[PDB]
């Protein structure tokens, strides 16, 4: 059973924080000490779950747990060329049948990593970040001809300028 | 004029008076002269809070000049009575009552501001009436002038005779010497 | 002001003065002066309570220097007709009147503070006009005196010749000497 | 301060003040002097509930020491006019006006505390002007009194000639006193 | 203090006051003396009547010991602009001025309590500085007493000269001498 | 007090105050004495609803003795800077202000009730000091009362020597003399 | 008492003061005497605004006859420190502390009403001790005379000689007048 | 009267006071005398912002013509323990204790309007019985006075002798003047 | 998916549009001079919907966005000339049965356009101008013989005028 339970944090934050601080001698920390929420997973255990929502008899039917990671700037880098299935390489068989090539650079991925963690979505909210670049380029792809490769720079992720096409 | 703030809840948004907020974390505030009324408010704050959770520490901020003796006494009692370790903190000053609830917190969580400032005296009346009466409220005021020195050396530790002598006339004293003195344990001087 | 708190209940989250949480819990207040409006208003109180449940004690916590005798007695003669015990208790002070409603308790759940303090009188009263009309009001007052210490032996237990020789002057009475004297039952120093 | 209470009903939570918690219940308090806006707000009470049920009785339960005269006469009208029977309730005391009121509730419906106190006088006046001004006042104020205390003998059942003689000064009446008086008809010492 | 009841209806539940309450029957109530103040809050519920139902009778009752007449004068033609019938009633007393907004109810639907009473007298006024202005506030009033006669005959149906004559001082008029002096219509002695 | 309406709209059911009733229908109350206050209260009134729609006249009922000068002409600017034409009506009395403000209204849309009443005379005010202050201060309301009696003409029709000579004094003109001075265009006697 | 209004809006509807709804609007109002409470509510007024949006104007309606110097003085400094331009308008009268404040506002969007009235006189002031006290608070004083002169000149364009023996006395300033003696920009005698 | 503002948010609409509005973004506001009620209130305010959050300035904005010594050493204490840097502001005035709690201020974050005034002089007391009274009141202010010494001297910088003899009288300083003692950082003339 | 969200440009407003205290010291933003309900809505992101309500996984489903430009007065003139679908060649076939001609001159669509937008109903509610115009004509069409042709005029729309007849 797997599911991504929403609000499961602030629950874990009451256990471990352990402390309002209005008064006094009670000790401040708001976001200097702040939990994340990547390390506050780890500490979860049955006893939380129960103020979630879950019944303990449900609980004990599934001892083990398994906790993952959110996604780090590094990680999506590999997530677009180390694995067969990578958006990258779609986009890339998805000219080949056209008889055009497609490339990425390294200075563009950088870019895409951070627009894609500010969107609190994950590996699923990267396809926003691509297609809505190559609109208007996949737009008048098909009318032109003589273009065999295409290369997007940084800049075409920022908008400022456009993908250089290349004519064979 | 009291401002309103918003305590951000799961549940949602709510709006608390600052004074309100301030007592759902075991805060109360004693301002102004000691009476019936003001007296009888905070006792019921206290049992409301024992309820709540009888394992948590109680904080008391007092900014006092004093007042009526008998309306002091009943949260002295209620102090006492309940579990929970009722701490006390002088902002500003601390009279004769004000200065008995002060050192009659637990031992170990009082405390008094580096610029605070505690005075104590003996306690004020008067009558009028025939000779008979005049000497009934003498005995009287006479027994709660002996039974508040008692209480004062029990908390402060020091002897009978001590108190006595220094409760004779108005007696200032700095938050330095109150240290000295028995009646509170240390300084809130920073936050660490 | 009066401070403002959330019970947490089953249907939702609900905001009340500390007076009105207090209620909720069989708890009434008896504070300052005893009045027309401030009987009649813990007279509908008790009321409400009977009615929610007949077989809980009811708590009534007195800090009052008295007052008005025509006030009291309508709560005095309400305690007694209703089926629960009215369980009282002794905060800070009890004068003449607060006294009499204090020892009309239900016997055995009558309590005074360590340090509280009771205090009894005869009637206090005056009268300005012809002489015919000063011997009418005279001898209502002198009734009444009469009835108020037929009902305070009944309750303490003392006769009715001992309560006249020390209700004819001030007589302060400290929170020990009250269980000797058969007002009250024991004393709540400490929770246990 | 009014505490404020919750009615549980299967529509929902619902929070009320004291007294409209007992308004509903056909319950109306008649508290300190009666002027001509305490007794004008409780004239819409008994509207109100004559309309809400003609056939329920509703219980009026006095402790005032009486006041204007006028102000007092609105009311008594509307008992009588009004369908539903009023329960009249002496608490604590029953001034000159608070008696009339008393009992002219219905027959059968009046009571009386163990130790209330009722008291009866003639109507207060007076005027500064002209003798042919004075002349004119005092006739009306005797027709008044010749009105009242013809009404008193309608309810209480007792002659002219006894009201008039009683009503000269100031009368006092205990409780024990009233019944036999006609005044009322029983005494709720203790709920059976 | 109001209290607050709540009526039934196919909505939901909802909370008024009892002054609201009526207010919704076309109820309005005139309570104390006359004022600028009081008698400007009656008109707006008058017209606020007239929106919702014009061919409705307003019912209006009157308890006060008369006031400033300017104020006054305001409401009585106020009745007589608006369509809808404006009943009055007299409950406890009904003074100058109070009498004058009684019989400018409509005809047929005036009446009177069984015990309530009204009294008629002349304006009063004052004024203090040179001859030349006494004369000019004299000749004003003097006009208002002229006009305040017109007005009541026209009503009542009386002579100009028997109002002068009744008019000159203080006199009181009972229930039925109201009726027979066409002041009012019928007495609401019982509800049937 | 201030009573409490429901006015019935498809979206639901909303709880208005009588005064704000009325303004929601362009509708103005000027009550009491005109201070810096209250007629600082009736331009923001006045401000609301010509931005709601400035097409639409308003209505403003008077019922005042008059008050300040100063505060006064502050509501006469802003009815003649802003578009929408502001009816007066007259009711009960309209001093020397209030009478000022009562013809500054619109052309064809001032009304007078059969018996308001309205009063004229010159202005007040007083000094004390130096002889040469008081030169400055009669200088000053010299020329008051010269700016306020060459409106008064505008408004009125009149000549400015009629006015200064009708206004050196106490002048009280009934409502049919003040349609043949200009002063309102017509009477509301009755409602057709 | 103010009246309430309803400010229809596309998420729904929702009840607003009469002072409330024109701050929406970016209007604040001064009346009354300026004093330090009064003076800190428009400063917040004004930097509410500023956050919401500085690029729109703000207008000032004054209608005051002076007050404190030191609370008229913080209004002044954040109009100039806000980068929006406040627009003032003067209604009724503006005395020598709001006379500075009108002056103060952004130069072209200052306007006076045609029956307003301007009038600056010197500080006041007093003091009773030693002589060394009084030279000291005389010394303060005429710093501030000396201060104000210069800014009056600055915004008023005159020199500083003239605001000198002009603001000797009292000097009262017509509408037309206060345009030629630049102290405002025009006057808003209809609206175009 | 304090206007409501309306704070746009994603979750909906809320309505709050001015004063609340700028207390959610870390400003407070000081107006009036300093007194016991007052300064209980700021405290709690502090207190509620530091728990929100501890890194970010409190805007502490200062009118007031002092008051109390000892309520104000209680807000002093408070801004030097806890964490947050407390910026203060000078709006009008700033009397002796008012300027004790403006240079207490976070060092770099002070500042004074262009036409603001601080005042700076002695405590003040009296005493009135016996001679052994009067010295014990008398050594009492003299520490106070001395110890308001010491601590201008940290935060201003000046030598202590410096401030004794600047002390010894009422001594007003300008917005410029304060700069160059130390007081004080910059001016806020324009915003920038 | 796709739908009209009422609201939720506010929330976007508040967000995108403030970086500012209500203090002396901290700095003010000038912005929003104008609603731009078209470009602001561009400057959405998945965030911005979290506020709104919506859940950031039902988001991640949807990656792709579309911002829609709101409707022009000059707009509604192109809507019923250039698209087949415009109601002027509806009402057009509707008389070309009867053997009858229709006009519509530029001097009543931008009459129309300024009405529509007063209704705030948008072209959807752009009908009820034009029905309610041709009412009467429509009305005496079929029995009226001899008729080739009908004009509108700029007064028609106003109610003024009838619409002129050729025969």
């Amino acid at each position: 059973c797997g599911g991504a339970f929403a609000g499961l944090d602030k629950v874990i934050s009451h256990r471990v924080e352990t402390g309002s601080g209005i008064g006094f001698g009670a000790t401040v920390k708001a976001k200097s000490d702040k939990a994340s929420e990547g390390e506050l997973l780890a500490q979860v255990e049955p006893e939380d779950l129960i103020k979630f929502g879950l019944i303990p008899e449900f609980i004990g039917r599934l001892p083990v747990v398994a906790t993952l990671n959110e996604l780090s700037e590094e990680a999506l880098i590999q997530i677009l060329k180390e694995p067969k299935n990578a958006l990258t390489k779609q986009y890339q068989a998805l000219f080949n049948l056209e008889g055009v090539d497609l490339e990425f650079r390294d200075e563009a991925l950088d870019a895409i990593a951070k627009k894609a963690m500010a969107r609190k979505t994950g590996a699923r909210g990267l396809r926003s970040i691509v297609e809505a670049a190559l609109l208007d380029t996949m737009y008048d792809l098909p009318s032109m001809e003589d273009v065999e490769k295409v290369v997007i720079d940084e800049s075409v992720i920022d908008g400022q300028s456009e993908p250089l096409l290349i004519y064979g | 004029l009291v401002p309103m703030v918003i305590e951000q809840t799961s549940r949602g948004e709510r709006s608390f008076d600052i004074y309100s907020r301030l007592l759902k974390e075991r805060v109360i505030f004693l301002t102004g002269q000691v009476e019936d009324h003001m007296a009888n408010l905070i006792v019921a704050q206290m049992l409301f809070l024992e309820a709540e959770n009888p394992e948590k520490d109680i904080y008391l901020y007092i900014n006092s000049p004093g007042g009526v003796i008998t309306a002091g006494m009943s949260i002295y009692d209620t102090m006492q009575f309940i579990k929970p370790d009722v701490s006390t903190i002088c902002m500003g000053q601390a009279a004769s009552m004000g200065a008995f609830l002060l050192t009659a917190g637990a031992k170990g969580k009082r405390f008094c501001l580096p610029n605070s400032r505690v005075m104590i005296h003996q306690p004020l009346g008067g009558y009028q009436g025939q000779a008979t009466d005049i000497e009934i409220h003498a005995r009287e005021i006479l027994k709660v002038k002996g039974r508040m020195n008692e209480l004062m050396a029990l908390h402060t530790g020091q002897s009978l005779e001590q108190i006595e002598r220094d409760t004779e006339r108005d007696r200032f004293l700095s938050a330095p010497e109150a240290v000295e003195y028995g009646l509170v344990d240390s300084i809130l001087t920073h936050r660490n």
